[PDB]
């Protein structure tokens, strides 16, 4: 069915040897569930209406005078997503153990808006977020983002989960903040994870049950 | 020449100048036949398939545009209806044999953006207007040349795609569009749909 | 063809001296030479655009052409030569054929009788020519080479009979003048005057006959409405002068006390050339507060009934502040349109001069401002220029509208490019906007190049657009780009060709393009080790050709936009040639330094193309010289050069009593 | 006040000779880069085709990137970040120049534009919108927020989002306008359009940026009685393409024609300039005679409604030779320049103008009276300021290449709290940015520096505990780079490196255990780690393994074999430590911080359970005993000294047990030796006010992988990056592919983690 997928990465050296990995178990499934059947080099971007895939990596903050979030413009492809995801370099880090996920989801919300307005031949579609995070959030409040600017993590998430967007979790390593952000995300009113150490909550999207 | 030879050699040939200057037809690049579907080709107007060159006796110093690719009387021809075997007889093809004979694909193509083109001009002051009569010969003669191999179709349409990027040119793409049709109800099922 | 179409108005004398140069370069004999200037000027008569151009090239050729011939005569048996090439010419049918269909008249007799009234032919051989065309002939209006060739004298009795305007009378001055100003007269008395060499004069007795109607005396309403009138005569031939054979020709060049005449002071800070863009807020243009309050007030008082005293000068120079003011008070909204319409007759209905002075400071104001502040003062001109007032005209007010229309065109042309609008006064700039839009402009460049290596000569449209793009892209860039398009020729025909077209394309500012040629182009290529597989042996000996050609025509030694760009620029020379006569010129730091380099390129070692081509150029340095180029020569290289290899020492040595013994030296010792 | 920090020369590649000179371009990065291009000019002419790549602390390290521009170079063009370079020549070719494998050595071009025979005359980077201005009346405000402010401007063209593209526009001579638009995919989408209808001559052109996504482009033709046009550009992209929308603002003439008196003199426009980018409403003209010349300001003000109006002239000058405008983006307003004026501050208020004689004036931007003089004892043909605006580096009419430092009051002389107040106000304006503070540190002398350490440190404090995660590595960095420039304070840098490098050990490790079941929730087990650790002070290592779930702390038994060296290096430096005990050195600071010594007993309790699960992961020591446990001997040693130090106020001397028992270990174990980070040849410990080094490029007035602590050989064969700051050393790939802790060596690709750039050094083949 119509759907605006949105996938959240953490482009950091955590999250690189784990990434060939989940993409496999977990992200390339949930593509072929959104489209039917593996993608192949036919399907071809600009049809306003169907399932538009995009892209926001971010960063943590060593990357010091460059912008924090890298996102990529909406796709009709599937396969252009695939080769999106092949494209990402994970370099980043240091001595520092969490990364900016406030960007990240700041910058979902305005790809969220800019689809709302782009579809306007349906009234509301399947609006699925994914976060791909293998780390704690800071504290900072979100910076780098216009109208969702001094907004801590907690709040975009729900706001996130208010107004019906369907919110998933995907993680190497298990961990108590990104579980506490996952069940905040309630929308108004089964075992997915193959390896038992991977941590996998998806509130939206059917994945093959491990 | 070798910079050890230079002026030795060059001014030599320069003296071969006016040789080639007898053995020239002027105005060779300016005279264009009347097209007849009878045969029996005169070889005056005979191309070479591989650089639409016209083929020149000796090895002599001729003149500046004789080394060149004669498209226009290429093209004076293709836009001819009932042109189908005088083409074949220029280009030396021989419908036994399947080649990819690239540059008449290349001559094919301009010939389809010009009159792309000359569609996006006006074509709706004069309804005939010789535009839509120039996209059915185009229909005709493309499907011939692109069924029998003599040209390709993928690389036809991709080198077109290059042609149309960024030149603006939508008024009568639903013609283009039409003869795409054309090739493509023709032969879909003797190739894969990958071309 | 290039003094043909830039400057009609130059000297003979550089002309001559510059076509002994070329005869001298490249060895011509005599018929051959004259018959290329009398075809150069047919074939630039034919392709001539309808209009004043057709009558210039008419003066040039048979004006200005016999008058060089007679100084060539003077300067080198030229009889013979001349009636050599005019034979040459007569075989020529269907030039002459095509000349004659745009003459309306055979033109050949009209040259025939002109040479021999110059005396460059026999008689004889100017009735046995003639009779040979009549044969080759044979298989109400008067045509334009008549009028021109009475008009030239009628150009000097008008001068000796205006001196005195009439003897004072001023009716006979303006009837005289309005007949003048009917259809085509007055461009055949200034064609006539630019290519005799007169136009200057022509212009100092217009400006004198200004000054004195400028002022005025104590008259009554039909004595004044005469003066008023030539004044509006003799600005309005001032204007059209001025606007087609340049400014230079207005100016006095020497003026003795601070009396300047108004239309020189008019035409040096208020009236749009090609070059000169206005400042609005110039001091020029705000001349007080006084008289211009009394001026509104005589624009808005009603058909002025006061011209009996009026001091034209105060009042023109007054004008720019004038409807400034009334600019203002229309975006304010105080003024009506209609209130508008009336200030703009007033303006344009008895006297038409002030709405070209009105017009050219519209045309300053409206280039400053923005975009979308423009759309009022537009309709200004919409009105300064639009169709005649009527029924209040003083006299010959339709000729005046006609040379009005034209002055105006000229004038706002630029501004009107600038946003698409069109004002719509009916050629007359034919040669105007020539580029194409968006297209990068080294297109443009290689595309004419190619066109006239293939045709073999250069138009009039090419030399135009060739003149924009060495104006445009300045004269590195437009030498760089022909020398990289003949460096790719293969053919020895072909190079030789291009060698000889690109000597009179650069021709176009000679002195800046050698200094381009032989300070950064030909060392670039030269100490490059990349680079001088592109100086291989055709191309190389053609290229070797025209540095040295250039070279000694910047030694022995031309437009307006040029003029106006060398004055613009500002370099050291001092400091671009350290170097290791006056040697303050820069052309002699140029020369010094290129023959250093010449002798450590062949003083070294890894002899390749690049020592080839300085073997080719000092050996046509000594076969073009007569002799001097070679002065600038280290005498280190008389020893070198038979190193690498008689009279490429006995020429190159300038022959002091030093320079003997480097001499003898050398030549004992081959 | 102005100092020559050093000068730069080439050796013999000088006395270019028969080809006349070139304009030069000159581009100092956010990072300490400076790119330039030079007339060298033995033989080949691809000599001035060549872009160097300065350093701008190591200068005798320069790379020469070998351009493929077969014109002149006309501009250079740093990045906002400083990770790409713009580099645009005459006929068309702008290139675009991005790192190779993140080394600042290796420069390549894969982007680029082309309007084919046009020179492009201006060229620049899209605005990315972000703005910042800085309240130097709040430099006391005890908040990062308060002091720097971010200024709500738009970014032209963005993106599905808020996220700007990133491009170029370049400006040629003819009237021609060219956008490219850098897709996040590798695409690159070009469109030229012309300025005006009028095409004409566009000699000189400078590009600035409004609010509200608009270019602002500025047209000259050099006749300086001819109008400076402008041009309001707005590009878009339709549906496939860009889009460009040009428009004619209001021209200005300029005055020295409109003198009356001698106005023929002053014929060129020699340089038009806005005042910054992002500041499109001022522009700095400069007429020159042959001789003489004159700068002036003017104004877009409004009132016709927008109209240009003169600020301030010079009077009379030598011709201007090279003009460099700060980029320090001070706040501008009336208060700000009282307080800036009466607190002599002044960083961001000042140009450079070099001249045909030696001098150099900084003048002040808005009435350009000459606040400062450097008279040269040739002249300046490119100058740049520095982005914090304390050093100006300059190319001259020779080979030489000079940084001078500029003193932020320009040499009215401070009292010392002031001095320290606006160097710390910079340093940080560099913390709260990513730049580089390498020009403060020309600035700071030796008796001040301690007092700035502390100062920096109160300021790491009483941030609002994000900011204090996020300036953590930055401060650490900031305090050694200030710690070295001190004689009293030397000692204590090679501290702060190993603090650096214990952090990223220990997070790591700390990364790697991947719980495999959720035991007591709502804590990760590097906390459940650390809570354990410090409320079980049993001296014996067995004890606080027992109560630590050990079935959690599993890995795959491959990388906790490829963990050893960081093991090893962990395990060492405990032993260096303790062995050290006994006697300032390069541990001394470590025995009394309690927070440090937790974190190695809590990594030699999780290397004691990785022991357990694999052996070979462990660190080896040379023991003189063979009935011997030495890590738990070492654990014993610094649980005791630990538990001196984690007391509330405690300050405990350590006890005489303790230091006879460390006086033991080098009977009982080999204390190995370790590799201490920063090895110095840093410029600015070297250099002294009022003396300059003159350099030589290229000329440049035991050995282990820091990183991987992989001991290189002698001579080592295998290729190496240094970091750029510190002086740490890595080998180049990685040695083996397959057993690679990519979680360890993934974090220092792009910098080290000191924070500075890689940089190639070359093999010695002795
Ligand atoms: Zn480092």
């Amino acid at each position: 069915v119509v759907a605006d997928v949105v996938f959240v990465i953490e482009g950091t050296a955590n999250l690189g040897p784990y990434f060939e990995g989940l993409r496999k178990h977990y992200l390339l499934p949930a593509i072929e569930y959104f489209n039917g059947g593996p993608p192949a080099e036919t399907d071809f971007g600009g049809d306003y209406g169907g399932t538009q895939y995009s892209l926001v990596v971010f960063n943590t903050v060593d990357c010091a005078p460059e912008s924090y979030v890298q996102c990529h413009a909406p796709t009709s492809s599937a396969y252009e997503f695939v080769t999106w995801l092949d494209g990402i370099k994970f370099m980043g880090g240091g001595g520092e153990s969490c990364s900016l996920i406030a960007e990240g989801l700041s910058t979902a919300l305005q790809l969220f808006d800019d689809f709302k307005k782009m579809r306007e031949q349906i009234g509301q579609t399947h609006r699925v977020c994914l976060l791909i995070c293998n780390s704690p959030p800071y504290l900072l409040p979100a910076v780098e983002s216009t109208t969702y600017s001094g907004c801590t993590t907690e709040n975009l998430v729900q706001q996130i989960g208010e107004r019906g967007i369907h919110f998933s979790i995907v993680s190497p390593r298990k961990l108590p903040a990104l579980r506490l952000l996952f069940e905040k995300a309630a929308p108004p009113a089964t075992d997915v994870s193959q390896d038992p150490r991977h941590m996998v909550l998806v509130r939206g999207l059917v994945l093959p049950v491990g | 020449p070798h910079w050890l030879l230079g002026n030795l050699v060059s001014d030599f040939v320069d003296t071969f100048r006016p040789t080639a200057r007898i053995n020239s037809i002027c105005g060779r690049c300016s005279l264009l036949p009347v097209v007849n579907n009878s045969g029996a080709i005169c070889n005056s107007w005979k191309l070479d398939p591989a650089t639409l060159r016209f083929p020149l006796k000796g090895l002599l110093p001729y003149d500046k545009d004789l080394f060149e690719p004669q498209t226009a009387l290429l093209r004076y021809v293709l836009e001819q209806p009932y042109s189908r075997d005088m083409v074949c007889n220029m280009l030396g093809l021989n419908k036994q044999h399947k080649q990819r004979c690239p540059v008449l694909e290349d001559q094919l193509v301009d010939l389809v953006v010009y009159a792309m083109e000359r569609s996006e001009t006006e074509e709706k002051f004069d309804d005939g207007g010789t535009s839509q009569l120039l996209w059915q010969h185009l229909s005709s003669q493309l499907i011939f040349f692109v069924l029998f191999q003599f040209a390709s179709f993928p690389h036809m349409v991709l080198s077109l795609h290059q042609k149309l990027a960024g030149r603006g040119l939508i008024k009568g793409r639903d013609h283009l569009m039409w003869v795409l049709l054309q090739f493509i109800s023709g032969s879909i099922q003797k190739n894969a749909l990958a071309d | 063809l290039l003094e043909g179409t830039m400057n009609l108005t130059g000297e003979t004398q550089s002309l001559v001296e510059q076509l002994t140069m070329v005869k001298r370069m490249q060895h011509i004999p005599t018929p051959l030479f004259v018959l290329e200037i009398w075809k150069a000027c047919f074939v630039g008569l034919i392709e001539s655009p309808e209009g004043t151009e057709e009558l210039k090239w008419t003066a040039f050729t048979f004006l200005k052409i016999p008058q060089v011939l007679v100084k060539l005569k003077k300067y080198s048996d030229f009889t013979e030569d001349v009636n050599c090439a005019f034979e040459f010419l007569l075989k020529l049918t269907p030039l002459l054929d095509k000349a004659d269909q745009r003459c309306n008249c055979d033109c050949t007799n009209f040259l025939l009788q002109e040479c021999g009234k110059q005396g460059l032919l026999s008689e004889a051989s100017v009735n046995n020519l003639m009779a040979k065309r009549k044969a080759d002939r044979e298989h109400n209006i008067q045509p334009n080479i008549q009028l021109i060739l009475r008009a030239e004298p009628t150009v000097t009795n008008i001068l000796k009979t205006m001196d005195a305007d009439h003897s004072k009378s001023p009716e006979g001055l303006l009837g005289v003048l309005g007949h003048m100003l009917s259809g085509k007269s007055l461009d055949l008395l200034l064609a006539a005057a630019a290519a005799t060499g007169k136009l200057k004069s022509f212009a100092r007795k217009f400006i004198n006959l200004n000054e004195f109607t400028t002022y005025g005396s104590e008259e009554s309403t039909k004595p004044a409405s005469v003066r008023a009138l030539l004044f509006d005569i003799s600005f309005l031939m001032l204007c059209h002068v001025a606007q087609t054979y340049g400014s230079e020709v207005i100016l006095s060049e020497s003026r003795t006390g601070a009396e300047v005449p108004f239309f020189e002071t008019w035409m040096q800070t208020c009236m749009p050339e090609e070059g000169k863009i206005l400042n609005p807020d110039h001091p020029c243009f705000r001349p007080d507060s006084t008289k211009v309050e009394s001026l509104v007030a005589l624009l808005n008082n009603s058909s002025e009934m006061k011209l009996v005293q009026m001091k034209w000068h105060e009042a023109c120079l007054s004008i720019s502040a004038a409807i400034l003011e009334i600019l203002n008070a229309w975006e304010n909204g105080v003024l009506a349109f209609e209130s508008i319409q009336k200030i703009t007759d007033n303006i344009k209905g008895k006297v038409c001069s002030l709405a070209v002075c009105a017009v050219a400071w519209l045309v300053a104001h409206v280039r400053m401002l923005g975009l979308d502040e423009r759309e009022k003062s537009l309709q200004m001109i919409r009105q300064l220029a639009g169709p005649l007032f009527s029924e209040n005209t003083l006299q010959f007010y339709n000729e005046r509208v006609v040379i009005m229309n034209s002055i105006l065109e000229r004038m706002c042309a630029d501004v009107l490019q600038q946003t698409a609008t069109q004002i719509k006064f009916p050629d007359t700039m034919p040669y105007w906007n020539l580029l194409p839009p968006k297209r990068p402009i080294k297109e443009v460049l290689t595309d004419i190049f190619a066109k006239v290596l293939e045709k073999g000569w250069v138009d009039s449209r090419s030399i135009h657009i060739f003149d924009t793009l060495l104006h445009m892209g300045g004269v590195y860039w437009f030498c760089n780009n022909l020398i990289k398009e003949l460096l790719k020729e293969t053919r020895k025909e072909h190079t030789l060709r291009a060698v000889e077209l690109l000597y009179s394309i650069f021709c176009l500012d000679m002195q800046q393009v050698t200094l381009v040629l032989l300070g950064h182009i030909l060392p670039g290529l030269l100490t490059d080790s990349s680079k001088w597989h592109s100086l291989m042996d055709p191309p190389g000996t053609a290229l070797a050709k025209l540095a040295v050609w250039c070279a000694l025509s910047s030694y022995s030694s031309a437009s307006t936009r040029q003029k106006k760009r060398h004055r613009e620029d500002i370099e050291d020379y001092i400091s671009l040639f350290p170097l290791d006569v006056n040697m303050r010129d820069p052309l002699n730091r140029v020369l010094a330094n290129l023959f250093l380099l010449i002798s450590s390129i062949l003083g070294s070692r890894t002899a390749g193309p690049h020592t080839q081509f300085v073997q080719w150029f000092m050996e046509e340095c000594v076969d073009c010289l007569e002799q001097s180029v070679l002065q600038f020569m280290p005498f280190t290289t008389v020893s070198e050069l038979v190193k690498v290899s008689k009279v490429v020492l006995a020429i190159t040595d300038l022959s002091l009593p030093l320079g003997r013994q480097v001499a003898a030296k050398a030549i004992a010792a081959l | 006040m102005m100092d020559l920090a050093y000068v730069c020369e080439w050796e013999k590649w000088s006395k270019s000779t028969h080809c006349p000179s070139v304009p030069l371009a000159c581009a100092w990065s956010c990072r300490n880069l400076i790119a330039f291009t030079m007339d060298l000019r033995s033989d080949d002419q691809d000599l001035t085709r060549m872009i160097h790549i300065l350093d701008t602390e190591h200068p005798w390290d320069l790379h020469s990137i070998p351009s493929e521009h077969h014109e002149a170079i006309t501009c250079l063009e740093w990045d906002q970040s400083g990770s790409r370079l713009l580099s645009a020549d005459a006929d068309g070719q702008i290139k675009c120049w991005s790192m190779a494998d993140h080394l600042a050595n290796s420069w390549e071009s894969s982007v680029g534009s082309l309007v084919e025979g046009d020179p492009i005359v201006a060229l620049s980077w899209l605005h990315n919108g972000v703005k910042l201005a800085l309240h130097v009346e709040k430099s006391g405000a005890s908040s990062f927020g308060e002091k720097f402010s971010r200024v709500k401007f738009s970014p032209s063209l963005t993106l599905f989002g808020g996220k700007p593209m990133e491009g170029w526009i370049a400006v040629t001579v003819s009237g021609l306008v060219t956008v490219s638009l850098l897709k996040p995919s590798g695409q690159v989408l070009t469109s030229t359009e012309s300025l005006c209808r009028l095409r004409g001559r566009v000699a000189l052109a400078d590009i600035a940026f409004t609010g509200g996504g608009n270019i602002v482009v500025a047209t000259a033709d050099g006749s300086s009685a001819s109008p400076v046009q402008f041009y309001k550009v707005c590009v878009s992209v339709v549906s496939e393409k860009c889009r460009i929308d040009t428009e004619i603002l209001p021209s200005l003439f300029m005055r020295c024609t409109t003198d009356l008196n001698r106005k023929d003199k002053f014929p060129a426009i020699t340089h038009l300039k806005f005042l910054a980018r992002d500041m499109s409403e001022q522009v700095l003209l400069c007429a020159s005679s042959q001789t003489s010349s004159i700068v002036e300001c003017w104004s877009l003000r409004k009132e016709t409604i927008l109209k240009w109006r003169i600020l301030s002239a010079t009077n009379d000058l030598d011709r201007v030779s090279a003009v460099a405008l700060p980029k320090l983006p001070i706040s501008l307003t009336n208060t700000d320049l009282k307080v800036a004026s009466d607190t002599q501050f002044y960083p961001g208020l000042g140009l450079a103008l070099a001249f045909h004689d030696g001098s150099v004036h900084i003048v002040h931007r808005l009435s350009l009276q000459t606040m400062a003089v450097f008279y040269s004892s040739v002249h300046l043909k490119a100058m740049q300021l520095s982005w914090t605006s304390l050093a100006l580096v300059g190319i001259d009419s020779h080979g030489k290449l000079s940084v001078l430092r500029l003193s932020p009051s320009m040499g009215h002389p401070l009292e010392v709290g002031l001095a320290l107040r606006h160097l710390l106000f910079l340093l940080e304006y560099c913390m709260v940015t990513g730049y580089d503070w390498w020009d403060i540190l020309l600035h700071v002398q030796p008796s001040m520096v301690q007092s700035l350490v502390e100062k920096l440190h109160e300021e790491y404090t009483r941030q609002t505990a994000a900011l204090q995660q996020v300036l953590s590595t930055r401060i650490l960095a900031m305090k050694a780079s200030l710690c070295k420039l001190s004689p009293c304070t030397v000692t204590r840098v090679c501290d702060y490196h190993t603090k650096l490098f214990l952090i990223a050990i220990s997070s790591t490790l700390k990364s790697l255990l991947r719980p495999h079941f959720l035991n007591t929730p709502d804590k990760s087990p590097g906390d459940r780690l650390t809570e354990i650790c410090t409320k079980i002070t049993d001296v014996d290592i067995d004890k606080v393994m027992i109560n630590l779930k050990t079935e959690e702390f599993v890995l795959d038994m491959n990388t906790l074999q490829a963990l050893q060296q960081l093991l090893q290096w962990v395990g060492d430096f405990v032993l260096y430590l303790l062995a050290s005990l006994p006697n300032l050195r390069p541990g001394h600071s470590f025995l009394r911080d309690g927070t440090s010594l937790g974190m190695l007993r809590e990594l030699m309790v999780v290397i004691r359970i990785w022991g357990l699960l694999k052996p070979s992961c462990l660190p080896v020591y040379t023991a003189t005993s063979d009935t011997q446990d030495s890590m738990s001997l070492l654990f014993r040693l610094l649980t005791k000294l630990w538990i001196c130090c984690r007391d509330e106020g405690p300050a405990s001397e350590p006890d005489e047990a303790l230091v006879d028992e460390c006086c033991l270990l080098p009977s009982q174990l080999l204390i190995p030796s370790l590799d201490w980070l920063p090895a110095s040849d840093g410029l600015v410990s070297r250099l002294q006010p009022k003396q300059p080094l003159r350099l030589q490029f290229g000329r440049a007035p035991p050995k282990i992988d820091h990183l991987r602590r992989l001991h290189l050989g002698a001579c080592p064969t295998e290729e190496c990056k240094a970091c750029t700051r510190c002086g740490c050393v890595t080998m180049l790939k990685s040695p083996n592919r397959t057993t690679a802790v990519k979680q360890w060596e993934q974090r220092w690709i792009k910098n080290c983690l000191c924070g500075g750039l890689w940089w190639r050094v070359p093999l010695s083949y002795p």
